[PDB]
């Protein structure tokens, strides 16, 4: 049901790195999808640009807060995706990159 | 999995 342009809610781990290295995606393209690791987590899949590897897909665990809430690092919380992807998008703020534009297809 |  109509999910939003960067969720990939049965995209494995495999093929969001495929998805993201294709051509149309760039640095800063990323992209959500359920988690590969735990119960109802997801994961952020986001392409990087470095020296030796050249393009690259860097996977980040979006941890569940207890009743409700996500989080990448324990010092700062999101009551939800929306308000997660929105600030990483404005400021890295500890990631590799700032998250650009979603996964397309 | 990368981590901040």
């Amino acid at each position: 049901l109509e999910p939003e342009p960067w969720f990939f809610k049965n995209l494995s781990r495999k093929d969001a790195e495929r998805q993201l290295l294709a051509p149309g995606n760039t640095h800063g393209s990323f992209l959500i999808r359920e988690s590969e690791s735990t119960a109802g987590s997801f994961s952020l899949s986001v392409r990087d640009f470095d020296q030796n590897q050249g393009e690259v897909v860097k996977h980040y665990k979006i941890r569940n807060l207890d009743n409700g809430g996500f989080y990448i690092s324990p010092r700062i919380t999101f009551p939800g995706l929306h308000e997660l992807v929105r600030h990483y998008t404005n400021a890295s703020d500890g990631l590799c990159t700032r998250l650009s534009r979603p996964c397309q297809t | 999995f990368e981590e901040i």
